[PDB]
DNA sequence: GGTCGTCTGGCGTGCGCGCCGTTACACCAT
RNA sequence: GCGGCGCGC
DNA sequence: ATGGTGTAAACGCCAGACGACC
């Protein structure tokens, strides 16, 4: 039954031995008003992490040529990966009241789908997918009910502490670590849940899928 | 330069002279000095606060060295520092050299020895203390003396004030020491916020499940209790090494409150958390807002005014008790200011991040405190959750599902009650100032507020004190009203919400009585139309269930303070809004509320009814029951008679036997007054019976009543009952008799519209139309109003209905010109003033002839005001200031007889054998108060206040041209209104 | 000219055109027409049905089927889109305006080539009621079919079908006259209004 | 910068109190 | 203060 | 029963907006 839990994982069908050799990617969780990515590599190392947090968007209009310059500078800052992740959501058009983030949502994923997916029309074969939300909670034991809780602990015990246990889940690099630890601690006050969500994502698709 | 550290260093600093942990501050200072970035924060305010607290307990040595830190820094000392020395060399008892100095030296710099006393405000402790120095000093400097209270001179408030007049005023039943212990009953229920009430649902049987689960929930609680108070001293312990290395914390402000009622907060706080989650900053707002007021009121008990307070009220009580007596009677503000009055010391809230971070630093301890059983290792309750809330995305708590079913499957008979919305045991504080009103220890502001508006207040406090002692005089004897419940009311409204409710006479019916759709074994999906309608009908199902539950919510909040204040004798303190009218401050009981809320409560004092108290009873319950609204009051009489079998029926019987008080509009209040009519016809001396039930009196669409009284219109008044008739006017039916003539002449000549409208022209359709013409009601509602009834209609084709609701809109504004002209006039007038003011850039103001100055709030997103709405709420708010002031005068000149009244805004309330004295002063008032030019003094106002500049005369010119434009009025003859007998009957 | 062309793009460069492609497109199928500087028609084609509208919304499928369609387009100096009327408080509209605006971010994303280095605008929308009242085929809001307007310059004409190219256009426009088909037809008065309005005062 | 007529889109009875709720629904296995 | 309801003048 | 699964594309009016001129 994996290829049925991998069929409900991902969305796009992509070949099992592509998926094996896979040697970096790229992990992005956006919001109303930000968006955040991290990387990793095969032994997992986190080389970057990072937010943009003040756009020109949602309020009470919908304009492509606002979309497309803001979204055209923020990809501008991505480096190449053999693979993106996209986080999904179980939002849906029947929540009448709900429908203009569905629209933020669709809009936003339809462009880094158009702009991110390069050499389409010379090979035809992707390099942008979807992953669930709530299959990555099941994995962590995040869920009480049908409602997802917050991953904040968990990046505490990951980061500013190191308890190896024979087994360690992630790596950081030595010159970098202040910074990421300066972040988190900034980041304490006002909670931005889509920053420990991305990382999340990327370490529940290196186990789910890549490692099997 | 304001600045975010700056206004929490203040803070800080005052939060440490309220607690009684100086040295950390003084700590905090010193190291905050000694640093060339943090030195230059620091302002004069700072250094004299902590002045003032080494003062207040004598240390002389620590304010030679602050004052050696100003000298250092550049600021210059005021004169709270020279107060603050003057204490300290007072207490001390130095020698008289060194105090002569410093007073040398103050004089040096040009300040007044009366200017420390008066300038800047202090204790009293704090200026006796200074006056023992200064008379040490020089033993001939005497204080000023004061002076008698001044009286309103004003020509409407004149007869009010009059010492040599005859008066008659008021007093209670219940003896002294009877009401000693009800203060002390009050303080006691005022000291501890929360009250407990039973609940009034049927009792469940305890079966040993919910017994295994009420333990479990004493055995959990108890260990939470312990955890909680853990990890508070772990959090205080590490917070307060902060202070130390000069790091501000909420340490100064945790140890305001003792550990167990901070532990007791917040195991409430837990306890109303609803089972769906709610947000993180209302929770954090909340609990800074609760533990703010904990504060306030448990701060008077260590300060040592409650004593005080004790004393004077003890004294005060000899005015209102039965069997004591006073020297000269007078009004209760001015025998309160004739004592000795506590002096009241207003308080300034902290800044909201102050207040922010207070509630997450006490919210986010709870949920690391709180652990629970698997039911092993231990599981937290409380977890962060985040969701989408009001089309956004924010935060929020939620519980866990085996706290939910353990807290479902006990079930608490107890319900919870802030002491706010609970009524007095006692009777209130006069009212003497916009700061001290009702509430003993709790403050209250005089004008309901929604939201960040303090220009209301503003011009409240800059306006002379004489003007405002009219309507606190209203609002003191409003306030001094005493009620009681009734308890055969209760019981049987109990006996009907116990079982399943009557929902035809008020009562709210069970969630197990909703209706339950049929149930198929076909699946619906094989069928279109099934699965069409299985949608439809499970979506209405659940809609109306979520519809029944909240009317039982509300039912059982209500009548569970009912079953609490039987036996009991409660008050009920008032306020007002920006406007005028006057509203209770208890929400949940009170009357201004419903049917069964009224029929409940009652008069605590009895008169005996006299020779005309029985008619008027009779006369009201033919009111109450609605039957005869257009005939004089000797047909109604005469009714009362006939139907005299029902009422004792209906009294001994309610619910076995005819039942013909259901009937009734009113069928509660009715059946309250049965049981009073047929206690008084049994007695032996009917004119010697005791009577404690309010009669009503109120007088149809006031606005046009007042509208008529501004513009003199001789053919206006007669309609809305201004001119002496036997039989009273309606102007409804007025309305549709002029409407039906219009459409009768249209049609004859070339329609086809009015041909099909015959026969369906009523009061109803045209009703709500009139009743909101004060308000201003525009072509498109009309419209939909008049649309709506003739869907309602059932014979009326639907398909003309677009044409003929735009001929009705059409004719009934035509016909409302020809009786209202000059109505129409005044409204066009503050229409086209308002406009003109608004594009000027100001809202608008004016005053009520009783001296309130009322502002509107009306404002766009230093904001630039809103034209539209401030242009149509000017004519619909000056009418209102006007009903209020006839009320506020009628309440004052009925006080003078010896009358008990209490008034629903445009409707009069008395016991039964005053009623020809309240109808008498009534009409005195409404004469007295219409005679007067009010169009004109309003005109005079607004060429003051707006246009008086010599800046751009141009659109001046235009302003002083409208403005002096006022209309003339008619030849109605105002004295004729004494005269009449159904302007408020 | 704000009411006409919602991204605000420069007088001088607005003029000087050389061709431009008008794309409008539906719920069934996309069509587009190409027409340089002398109104003369280049290229006027329309696309089968989509696998696109039938049940889940997925954001790999529309790739696929807007790289399938753009590869025969050819290249042109600029490119409009209309700008459609809904209203975003109208319930029972959602779902056309969720595909109407992931059509205009995919067409607006993949046309844009040179965007990520010059930094120009390629793309323009222009709204319905402003040619619906240009050429007064319907009034207002309401839009009249046009057929009767292009049977009447084609079958002194506004636009010219240049020579052995004209058998094509009227082999099209005998088919399919029976089918609801509307696209066609509005691309090219969307041209020719862009044309009269934009260009040449 | 202020202004200066000129065409267009939003809006259409005042004030004051309460209670509830925030993808839903039908089925199937165990 | 987003929505569904109820009450007083 | 619960857990867990699968399914769900009808009219009028007035305060601004502003391009340009000043
Ligand atoms: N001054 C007022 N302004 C607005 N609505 C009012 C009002 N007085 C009463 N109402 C409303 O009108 C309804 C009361 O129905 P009615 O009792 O017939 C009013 P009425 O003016 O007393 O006519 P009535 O004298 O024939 O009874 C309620 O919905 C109440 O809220």
């Amino acid at each position: 039954p994996e290829n049925r839990f991998l069929r409900k994982l991902l969305k796009p069908d992509i070949e099992r031995e592509r998926l094996k050799a896979v040697n970096s990617i790229i992990s992005i969780v956006f919001g109303t008003r930000r968006i955040a990515w991290a990387h990793l590599d095969r032994k997992l190392t986190v080389l970057d992490w990072q937010q943009s947090d003040r756009w020109s968007l949602m309020r009470g209009i919908y304009s492509s040529s606002v979309y497309l310059e803001e979204i055209s500078s923020i990809i501008s800052k991505m480096p190449k990966a053999d693979f993106y992740v996209l986080e999904k959501t179980g939002l849906s058009i029947q929540n009448s009241s709900l429908f203009p983030i569905l629209l933020h949502f669709h809009i936003m994923e339809a462009m880094l789908y158009a702009l991110l997916n390069k050499t389409f029309a010379q090979d035809g074969q992707h390099q942008v997918l979807s992953m669930n939300r709530n299959a990555v909670g099941k994995h962590f034991e995040l869920m009480i009910g049908d409602s997802r809780t917050s991953g904040k602990e968990l990046v505490k015990q990951f980061l500013f502490d190191s308890i190896l246990k024979a087994d360690p889940r992630v790596f950081f690099p030595s010159d970098k670590i202040v910074h990421y630890r300066q972040m988190f601690l900034s980041t304490e006050l006002q909670r931005v849940e889509e920053l420990y969500d991305s990382l999340l994502q990327a370490i529940a698709f290196y186990e789910l899928a890549v490692f099997d | 330069q304001l600045s975010g550290q700056q206004q929490r260093l203040l803070a800080f600093f005052k939060c440490c002279l309220l607690t009684d942990q100086l040295p950390l501050a003084h700590h905090l200072l010193v190291v905050h000095h000694g640093q060339r970035q943090k030195r230059k924060l620091l302002t004069l305010d700072m250094y004299n606060a902590v002045m003032l607290g080494w003062a207040r307990q004598g240390a002389f040595k620590e304010l030679v060295y602050v004052l050696f830190m100003v000298k250092d820094a550049g600021l210059t000392p005021d004169l709270l520092s020279y107060a603050a020395a003057l204490q300290c060399m007072g207490r001390q008892d130095q020698d008289a050299g060194t105090i002569e100095r410093c007073l040398e030296q103050m004089s040096q710099e040009g300040l007044k020895l009366q200017a420390l006393f008066t300038a800047v405000l202090l204790s009293e402790e704090d200026r006796a203390t200074v006056l023992k120095a200064v008379h040490k000093v020089k033993p001939t400097f005497s204080l000023p003396p004061q002076l008698p209270p001044p009286v309103n001179t004003s020509k409407l408030l004149r007869d009010v004030y009059a010492k040599d007049g005859r008066v008659s005023y008021p007093k209670l039943h219940l003896p002294l020491k009877t009401l000693q212990c009800l203060f002390e009953k009050q303080l006691h229920m005022e000291l501890a916020s929360r009250v407990c009430v039973v609940s009034v649902e049927k009792p469940t049987l305890p079966s040993k499940e919910v017994k295994h689960a009420r333990k479990t929930l004493k055995t959990l609680r108890d260990q939470w209790e312990k955890a909680l108070c853990r990890a508070l001293r772990e959090t205080k312990n590490r917070l307060e090494r902060e202070v130390y290395e000069g790091r501000f914390s909420l340490y100064p402000f945790l140890c305001l409150l003792d550990e167990r009622e901070v532990v007791r907060m917040l195991l409430q706080v837990l306890q109303a958390l609803p089972a769906q989650g709610e947000s993180f900053t209302t929770l954090a707002r909340e609990l800074s807002a609760r533990t703010f007021s904990r504060h306030v009121v448990q701060r008077q008990r260590v300060s040592g005014q409650v004593q005080a307070l004790q004393n004077h009220y003890r004294k005060y009580l000899c005015l209102l008790a039965s069997d004591a007596e006073v020297p000269e009677p007078c009004l209760p503000r001015q025998y309160w200011e004739a004592l000795g009055a506590p002096e009241a010391l207003r308080e300034q809230p902290w800044p909201l991040p102050v207040q922010m971070e207070l509630g997450k630093l006490l919210a986010e301890m709870l949920v690391q405190a709180t652990q629970m059983p698997c039911s092993s290792r231990l599981v937290p309750v409380l977890y962060h959750v985040y969701s989408f809330r009001n089309v956004q995305q924010i935060g929020i708590l939620k519980p866990h599902p085996a706290y939910v079913q353990l807290l479902e499957k006990a079930a608490e008979p107890t319900l919870t009650f802030e002491a706010v919305d609970v009524p007095m045991l006692c009777p209130p504080l006069p009212w003497t100032s916009p700061h001290s009103g009702a509430f003993l220890l709790s403050p209250t502001k005089l004008m309901r507020t929604v939201e960040g508006a303090t220009q209301h207040q503003e011009l409240l406090e800059t306006c002379p004190p004489t003007a405002l002692h009219g309507a606190l005089d209203a609002l003191t004897q409003l306030g001094n009203c005493a009620w009681r419940v009734n308890g055969r009311v209760l019981d049987l409204v109990l006996q009907l919400f116990q079982a399943k409710g009557c929902p035809q006479l008020g009562v709210p019916a069970p969630p197990s009585e909703a209706p339950q759709p049929p149930e198929a074994h076909l699946p619906h999906s094989a069928a279109p139309a099934r699965k069409a309608e299985l949608r439809r009908e499970l979506a209405h199902c659940q809609k109306v269930a979520r519809e029944m539950h909240s009317l039982r919510a509300e039912a059982l909040y209500r009548l569970s303070l009912a079953q609490h204040l039987r036996d009991r004798v409660f008050w009920l303190p008032h306020n007002m809004d920006f406007r005028g009218r006057t509203y209770p401050c208890p929400p949940h009981f009170n009357h201004l509320g419903s049917d069964v809320a009224r029929a409940l409560l009652e008069f605590a004092q009895g008169r005996p009814l006299g020779p005309h108290g029985l008619d008027w009873l009779k006369i009201h319950l033919v009111n109450l029951t609605g039957l005869k609204k257009r005939e004089p009051l000797r047909k109604r009489l005469a009714f009362a008679e006939e139907v005299m079998d029902d009422i004792l029926d209906s009294a001994d019987q309610p619910l076995t036997g005819r039942k013909w008080w259901m009937g009734a509009e009113e069928p509660w209040q009715t059946l309250a007054c049965c049981m009073e009519v047929a206690n008084a016809v049994r007695a032996s001396d009917p004119a010697a019976y005791v009577s404690h039930l309010p009669v009503h009196q109120d007088g149809s669409c006031n606005g046009l009543q007042h509208y008529a009284a501004l513009g003199r219109d001789s053919v206006g008044a007669a309609s809305v009952n201004l001119e002496p008739s036997d039989v009273p006017q309606d102007v409804y039916s007025g309305v549709a008799a002029q409407v039906e003539v219009f459409r009768r002449q249209d049609a004859q000549r070339g329609m086809r519209v009015a041909q099909v409208l015959e026969g369906f022209i009523t009061r109803k359709v045209v009703k709500q139309t009139v009743m909101t013409v004060v308000y201003g009601v525009t072509r498109y509602g009309g419209r939909l109003q008049i649309e709506k009834r003739l869907r309602e209609l059932s014979d009326f084709p639907q398909e003309f209905v677009w044409e003929a609701s735009h001929y009705l809109v059409r004719q009934v504004f035509k016909s409302l010109q020809e009786m209202f002209s000059g109505t129409r006039a005044i409204q066009h007038w503050l229409t086209e003033s308002a406009r003109l003011i608004s594009h000027m850039g100001s809202v608008v103001e004016w005053v009520t002839p009783l001296g309130v100055p009322v502002i509107q709030p009306y404002r766009l997103d230093s904001r630039k005001p809103n034209t539209r709405k401030q242009k149509n709420g000017f004519p619909p708010n000056f009418i209102h200031s006007l009903d209020s002031s006839h009320m506020m005068l009628t309440a004052l000149h009925c006080y003078r007889k010896g009358l008990t009244f209490v008034s629903v805004h445009d409707c009069y309330w008395t016991h039964a054998a005053d009623v020809s004295v309240m109808n008498q002063v009534c009409r005195e008032q409404f004469v007295r108060l219409h005679s007067e030019p009010i169009l004109q003094d309003l005109s005079r106002f607004l060429v003051k206040r707006f246009c008086s500049e010599p800046q751009k005369i141009l659109e001046a010119s235009q302003l002083k041209e409208t403005l002096q434009a006022v209309p003339k009025p008619g030849a109605f003859d105002l004295e004729q209104v004494k005269r009449s007998t159904y302007f408020f009957s």
